[PDB]
């Protein structure tokens, strides 16, 4: 069925660049309506939507984050890339990447979520 | 979290709990949608419900929802060790324009 | 190169009866079976007329629709309506939309009249969903696709009653949106363009229509939003303007008042050339006649008692029902000229026997030879 | 000084559909690319239409706009429209005015029709911010300047509702004066003076109109008092009246009854002369037609079911969505005669392909060869 | 019944007749006493609390 996987490097020193990768199968961003979008967890807090790309490539991205973030696809690979810039020690979060549909309403849910690939700042 | 959900609830096992997510005139009562999420201990979340009540494939029919204003509310009935996870309200939000979570709150039963 | 001759042949039923129940047919619990069929005045009505051989071709010069039931005004309803609250005229922010909020609401119907005439079936265009998937997923609840979908009217299809020409079976999942009578039916609209355009004029060489409506009322659903509104065309509320009302507003219809004047029925009409090609040529020794007349779909409700041992009044004795009566009576005139629909259900009107040249002996020969 | 022939040329489109929603367009949540139109029979319609070229001058001598949905009526409203109370009957003095005072309310709109046809855009007037600034310092929350702009109507744009032709962007910040539709758009109205003092009457060589207005309640605003009312024509209260009530009213408009007899389309056109020096001649092989009807402008209400695995109804279950079907046909009769706009959006109709001489296969054709 | 006053060929029944009659919709009531033929089960979602009684 459709599932995900998260990769990407579990430690990462401050001021640097981080870069996670998804694949994703069961599904294309080439369909109308299929999205994938980023989210985080810190320890013991609630959960935090980073971003967000669709069929169309149009991207979003979190305001209190926007300069930060950058994200890309590539459809005939399967792959989401996330990269963010200039990590702090409170960005040590899990990160689950997860498929989203959409509604003509603006309020998307995320139905399927990956593993979650833990990432360490310092 | 804009979204505000009480810290945590306790339940006696077969007793039918109940959950708040409060908001605002910028994700609810706009009419966007809201969402719950199920996470267990040690796992990812899980879809819960995805248009204030609606069920996906594999969730027991005691899971429901309705809309009261600028909330919603999530009924529990038949109270069960399964319902020991961490859930989590999701919506949009037109004046930060993100996606939204609330604080969570962890049920918990009486055994 | 069709010729035309002197010979004319006046024809009719003398009279065309119909009873049943006009929201719904009756039946037996789980069976199919109709007891009691669906009649009312919403409901197109399609002769096949089957005229005789005329080498053992016609042609229809002249009809009459004549009707004899009082005139009056139906009235439809849904005991379970979607309906939040009224808006025309809110003096209080709505405070409550619940779980469930229907309510038993009642409305008449857009007055429409019509009575095409041709030697093939009618054509009747409506909105239903589309077939095109392509590359799109249906994601949960999505908005149905619409396409304009062109069909023939049968007798028993329901007509434009105000609330569009859709196919309410599959666009509406609710069946709350609109009354008992039509929240399982399509309501079709002649597709007067195409039946015209076809240059040979066979679906129709005559036609007339009248019909009327006012909003009655102005009313809010209740659904869940689906294209919300957008942030851009209001500033954000407080307190209890905090919670958006619907925007989702729909009327209910009316058909003001009903005349004697404003009636097309029981008044000959004389079709010398048509607006196609066709000059009323009956090919196939066949025709069709559909009418509609919301004019006269009064429901004669009917009580019957249970037991007659109460000496004082109770609604737990006594037996409520509804019938509509249709009546009919076509009259034709023909003129002699020298030179696969199986699948629909059509009221048979069978001619082989009714024909003859004692004009002055019927009422429309009289006024054809008058004029 | 145009020499007219006895060779004419009819053509039409056949079928033209549009479907969207009636009050706003949908799009992304910040993204401005739109995926379903903004459609409704509150907007102008302009279909420049490209003839081919004669020489490889025509005249349009008749026109026929054909509609094909039912008659209807839509419904339009504001989930926060500013409303304090209704004064009509009013049998208690207001109490409260408070912080935000906005209610859910829904009306109907002024009936309007009509039809421009000539071989220029037209031209449509409203009420926008004037520009003189002068020596006048613009004190916080003063009055607007008020100036009769003149402008070109373009598909899309709105129509008189009976609001006023006015720039509600600009004139109005609150957004809550009046319903969705145009709470944040244009809503001119033809000059037809200046359109036929133009001495050519390139604008327009033909033009019909039919509205109708009533006033179906009586309302009241609850800002904060611009020019407040002279202390000379009231005697000053006390208790209960010692608090004046705003005296800003509005009405809000109705269009009463619709009806088949009250129709200007689906009937032909004659343009044997205009009303200015030009004749109908087609200059640069353009036509623009401008039509509005309110008369059919009825919205089908869609239900999806996001869940079918409840027992009992529930509101949380289904998706309310709302879509305007808009048909056209155009057909038109050209006769032959011997002898810069791209900044705006119209609604391109292609006719190099559609010229036929066989008049009598066509409708229009046939009435004309009849007059 | 016109239709059978004016088929009677000789006319006797009446030989001259007019009429004008008009009505409109006013209210739009309900009754009250025991239900004959129901509605069927299909042409609506069974409700609950408040609208459990149609």
């Amino acid at each position: 069925q459709v599932t995900l996987r998260e990769s990407g490097p579990a430690l990462v020193k401050p001021t640097q660049t981080l870069t996670l990768t998804c694949t994703f199968s069961g599904f294309s961003l080439s369909t109308n309506g299929m999205c994938v979008s980023w989210i985080r967890q810190p320890p013991g807090k609630a959960l935090e939507w980073l971003a967000l790309i669709d069929w169309d490539d149009d991207k979003y991205y979190s305001t209190s984050l926007k300069t930060r973030l950058t994200i890309s696809k590539n459809t005939s690979k399967n792959q989401v890339v996330l990269t963010m810039t200039n990590m702090d020690p409170v960005d040590t979060a899990t990160y689950y990447c997860a498929r989203t549909y959409y509604n003509s309403n603006w309020s998307h849910w995320f139905d399927p979520w990956g593993q979650g690939t833990l990432v360490t700042v310092s | 979290s804009v979204l505000t959900q009480p810290p945590s609830v306790s339940g006696a096992p077969g007793q039918r709990v109940t959950i708040s997510c409060t908001g605002s005139s910028s994700n609810i009562g706009a009419g966007y949608d809201v969402h719950w999420y199920q996470q267990l201990p040690g796992t990812a979340p899980k879809l819960l419900i995805f248009t204030y009540s609606n069920r996906p494939s594999g969730v027991p029919d005691r899971f429901s929802g309705s809309k009261s204003g600028t909330s919603a509310s999530l009924a529990i009935t038949g109270l069960q060790a399964e319902d020991e996870a961490d859930y989590y309200c999701q919506s949009y939000d037109s004046s930060l324009r993100i996606w939204v979570f609330g604080g969570g709150t962890k049920l918990t039963v009486l055994g | 190169y069709v010729a035309r001759t002197n010979i004319y042949y006046h024809a009719g039923t003398s009279r065309l009866l119909a009873v049943g129940h006009p929201y719904f047919p009756i039946k037996k619990p789980n069976n199919n079976k109709i007891l009691v069929p669906k009649v009312s005045g919403l409901q197109y009505r399609v002769f096949r007329i089957h005229l005789p051989d005329p080498n053992k071709v016609w042609a229809c010069v002249g009809v009459e629709v004549g009707r004899g039931q009082p005139l009056g005004v139906g009235i439809s309803g849904h005991p379970l309506l979607n309906k939040l609250d009224d808006t025309e005229n809110a003096s209080a922010y709505a405070a409550n939309a619940g779980v469930d909020n229907r309510e038993c609401i009642s409305m008449d119907y857009k007055q429409t009249q019509l009575c095409l005439i041709g030697c093939k079936p009618p054509i009747g265009e409506h909105w239903g969903k589309g077939s095109p998937c392509t590359n799109v997923a249906v994601n949960p609840g999505d908005c149905p696709p619409l396409e304009l979908i062109n069909t023939v009217i049968q007798d028993g299809d329901m007509v434009d009653t105000g609330f569009g020409a859709m196919d309410f079976t599959t666009l509406q999942a609710n069946k709350s949106e609109v009354p008992l009578d039509i929240c399982t039916s399509i309501c079709k609209y002649p597709d007067y363009i195409k039946m015209v355009s076809e240059p040979y004029g066979d679906s129709l060489f005559f036609y007339l229509r009248r019909e009327q409506m006012f909003v009655r009322h102005l009313f809010n659903r209740a659904g869940t939003v689906g294209e919300n509104v957008p942030d851009d065309l209001y500033i954000k509320g407080s307190g209890s303007t905090a919670n958006l009302a619907s925007s989702n507003y729909f009327p209910t219809p009316s058909g003001s008042m009903v005349t004697s004047d404003a009636q097309i029925f029981n008044k000959p009409y004389w079709l010398q050339r048509a607006q196609g090609h066709n000059n009323g040529i009956c090919w196939g020794n066949q025709l069709f006649v559909t009418v509609v007349d919301t004019t006269r779909s009064t429901n004669m409700s009917l009580c019957a008692a249970i037991s007659t041992s109460e000496t004082t009044y109770k609604n737990t004795n006594f037996k409520e029902y509804l019938r509509h009566g249709e009546e009919y009576d076509l009259q034709f005139i023909f003129q002699l000229c020298k030179i696969p629909l199986k699948k629909y259900t059509f009221w048979e009107v069978n001619l082989k026997e009714k024909f003859s040249a004692d004009l002055d002996q019927f009422p429309l020969g009289r006024k054809f030879l008058l004029q």
